[PDB]
């Protein structure tokens, strides 16, 4: 499907260059030690981390953020905004509080993801591309995250939760509303990809160092 | 009895990844009592030319997809240095979906994967190792961390790493949610601080690479074999499977079967023996398989007819009019809409192109949209052939292989399926007079 | 509109080389200016440098 969101930034009151965005001396720290990962010279290896960071510290990220991003790096605002709008994972718009992923590629498609999503769907109220108004969850629709064998999965704020059928979705909706903290992982009872079946590959326990060395070595 | 012509039923004691389902501690102590960084330091002084006969040996085929020479690719670092630092980029971007192998190689056996960027840097000559994982694996990247963290103390990776004299640094890099930047160029790229669009080949990464220095990118599982392949040697790893498809290969089985899992399995195994021995064979029983995606999203689909007798190598899937690719088995059975898939994955492919080159910006949108009409049935025979022309122009004219990552599919469904497009057209025509 | 009372105003002739064009004006008696041809120098191209580990010809997007 298209794109709903925008390319070009227009000041607005919530998001506009006087909109106050400034570092932490924590976060200065872990820039510091971020940018100390690459060689000197090429400071600019550093825009992805330091923006990301950002992101983590504000929540989104105003365009106020972003030339902080450009300026602690000595790097063209434009630079920033080009990387800001090409990597998916950066919110430009604030998102609510569980920001909820829903994998719809073909191999999570075949194992039923329309039902994961429509029962948040009825459980939210809400569409996959709105925000709750209480502003506590953010639906959208993403693409491969990775977990295709654990299909159905969906991701909720660097947490991945597979194996799910609408109940299960629905309770953890519950107790994310609730306030706790799910445990991320499958729902079927498999702790990871081995199969369901009973374990049919390494069963034997693991040999010891050096059992399969050669000779000369 | 040499020259084996049935392959498959690996055992165990054979099996490389031995902790692949996460059922022992992935700390250090768990890694080494698996046999990890076991004279790891007589390894290193062999010497980075014993290291690279070791590889060639082997005949271990990049893990990645395209499955080149190991050993020839890792050999173009053995050039005396002009002055400029030497770099080893390990690929955990991980991008094919059906594919589940790198994550569980990070999450699971994180210090087989530093032992390896270790093996690998010696063998290149590379000052560090930069691991570039995609951001959605946070839990895998701190994991991997804490990992780093404990060889770091052991004294198996920094400053003396293992007491060998040789000094290397492993490094994390996170993207953020972008496919294209798992290809070698778009995540050098990527790593700069710049957009993740790939570059133009040549310069070659060896010559040309991560700030501007010579450079080689490799999946985490070929990066991650290395150290076993250089404790039991090349033969060891060359006897499993069919001659030039040596060694074990991890498998991911995902779609239409009742136990989608990951498994380690040789090189060579038939895919029906693989489908119905480790995920419980199709949904419905054999017979109500319809289609199979071997190796990812990008490789061609194969029909039913020829899933009972290939092998999974890369030679015997390339005479099936598809691909090895990342060993990502997909599988779909007779209550599939296949038109409705391949649509699917072609969305996929127009929202993840990088948008640089004409063929692919545009070419790949409009075979979205032409899909996307086809699976309703609103278009004509005709547009059949050229939306086959359309992909051949795509095909070979892009600077990265997602163009051809988003023709090959259409290719193969246009191969198997043409009747299913050409009846759905039909009854579209009747039913809107 | 535009009016003209120069009859050569609009007479633009072709010619493969300098010398031709000379003889013909001298031949025709007209009094002429010979500009040299202009012919851009050949570039140096590399697609590498575009990656430079220290030069300033590295560069920030693509
Ligand atoms: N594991 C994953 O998540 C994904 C894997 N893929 C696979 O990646 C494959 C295509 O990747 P490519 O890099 O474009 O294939 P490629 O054949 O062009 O290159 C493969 C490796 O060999 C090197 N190489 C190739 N030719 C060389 C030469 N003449 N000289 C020196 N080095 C050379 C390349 O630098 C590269 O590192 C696809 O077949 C796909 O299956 C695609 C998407 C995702
Ligand atoms: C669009 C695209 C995306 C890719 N994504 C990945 C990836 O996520 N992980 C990976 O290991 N290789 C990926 N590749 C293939 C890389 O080129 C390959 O991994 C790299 O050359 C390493 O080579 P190796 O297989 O010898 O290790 C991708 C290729 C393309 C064209
Ligand atoms: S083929 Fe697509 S992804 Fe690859 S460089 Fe061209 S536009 Fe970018
Ligand atoms: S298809 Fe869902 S994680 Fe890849």
């Amino acid at each position: 499907g298209a794109g709903g969101a925008l390319f070009v930034h227009r000041d607005t009151p919530e998001n506009n260059p006087d909109t106050p965005f400034d570092f932490t001396p924590e976060n200065y720290k872990r820039i510091e030690a971020i940018v100390k990962n690459y060689p000197e010279g090429h400071k600019a290896a550093a825009v992805l981390p330091v923006l990301d960071l950002a992101q983590r510290q504000n929540g989104w990220l105003p365009i106020s953020a972003m030339n902080k991003v450009a300026e602690i790096l000595q790097v063209p605002p434009m630079r920033v905004y080009e990387v800001a709008t090409f990597y998916t994972m950066y919110n430009r718009k604030p998102v609510g509080k569980y920001h909820i992923q829903v994998c719809t590629t073909t191999p999570c498609m075949l194992r039923n993801s329309d039902s994961i999503l429509e029962a948040i769907q009825k459980k939210l109220g809400i569409k996959v591309g709105e925000t709750t108004p209480d502003k506590l969850f953010t639906l959208i629709e993403v693409e491969c995250l990775g977990a295709c064998v654990n299909a159905p999965m969906v991701q909720i704020n660097d947490n991945y939760y597979e194996d799910l059928t609408p109940k299960d979705i629905e309770e953890i909706i519950d107790e994310l509303k609730a306030g706790k903290i799910p445990k991320p992982g499958p729902r079927s009872g498999r702790f990871s990809c081995e199969p369901a079946g009973g374990l049919t590959s390494l069963t034997e326990p693991p040999k010891g160092p050096g059992f399969g060395v050669q000779a000369g070595l | 009895a040499p020259k084996k012509t049935s392959f498959g039923s690996l055992k165990d004691e054979d099996r490389i990844f031995t902790n692949l389902y996460g059922r022992h501690d992935w700390r250090l102590k768990g890694a080494q009592s698996r046999g990890d960084w076991y004279k790891t330091k007589e390894i290193l002084l062999k010497g980075p030319d014993w290291i690279l006969g070791e590889v060639k040996t082997s005949g271990l085929r990049g893990r990645g997809g395209a499955g080149f020479p190991t050993g020839l690719k890792w050999s173009f670092m053995n050039k005396p240095s002009d002055g400029r630092p030497k770099y080893l980029v390990v690929n955990a971007d991980e991008g094919e979906p059906g594919t589940c192998k790198d994550r569980e190689i990070i999450r699971h056996d994180p210090h087989k994967l530093v032992e390896g960027c270790l093996v690998g840097g010696r063998a290149m000559g590379a000052r560090a190792a930069y691991i570039y994982i995609r951001g959605e694996f946070y839990n895998e990247a701190s994991n991997l961390q804490v990992a780093i963290r404990e060889a770091y103390e052991a004294g198996l990776i920094g400053k003396n790493a293992c007491g060998s004299g040789y000094d290397f640094d492993v490094f994390v890099v996170r993207g953020a949610g972008a496919y294209i930047c798992g290809e070698e160029t778009a995540l050098i790229e990527s790593i700069e601080g710049k957009q993740g669009k790939p570059r133009l080949k040549p310069p070659f990464p060896a010559d040309v690479g991560v700030f501007g220095c010579p450079t080689t990118v490799a999946n985490v599982e070929t990066v991650a074999v290395s150290p076993t392949i250089c404790r039991r040697g090349g033969a060891w790893f060359a006897s499993f499977g069919r001659e030039r498809n040596s060694g074990t290969k991890l498998f991911n089985i995902s779609g239409h079967v009742n136990h989608p899992c990951t498994v380690e399995e040789e090189m060579s195994v038939p895919l029906k023996e693989l489908i119905e021995k480790h995920a419980g064979g199709v949904i419905g029983g054999w017979d109500n398989l319809l289609a199979v995606i071997p190796g990812g999203s990008s490789t061609p689909l194969i029909p039913k007819s020829v899933c009972e007798t290939v092998l999974m190598d890369f030679d015997a899937l390339v005479q099936a009019q598809t691909g090895l690719g990342t060993a990502a088995v997909i599988v779909m059975d007779r209550s599939t809409d296949i038109v409705k898939a391949i649509a699917r994955l072609i969305e996929f492919y127009k929202h993840e192109s990088c948008g640089q080159c004409t063929p692919c910006r545009e070419g790949v949108d409009w075979m979205n949209k032409v899909m996307a009409r086809f699976v309703k049935g609103d278009a004509r025979p005709a547009e059949i052939d050229s939306l086959w022309e359309i992909s051949k122009q795509i095909e070979g004219h892009t600077i990265c292989a997602l163009g051809d990552g988003a023709a090959w599919p259409v290719q193969g469904l246009i191969r198997h399926f043409r009747p299913e497009l050409e009846e759905r057209m039909q009854q579209f025509a009747l039913q809107h007079q | 509109w535009s009016s003209t009372a120069d009859p050569l105003s609009n007479l633009v002739l072709t010619f493969s080389t300098k010398e031709d064009a000379v003889a013909f004006a001298e031949k025709n008696g007209w009094s002429f200016d010979v500009e040299e041809r202009k012919v851009p120098k050949p570039k140096s191209k590399s697609y590498g440098a575009n990656f430079s580990w220290n030069k300033r010809t590295r560069v920030s997007t693509k």
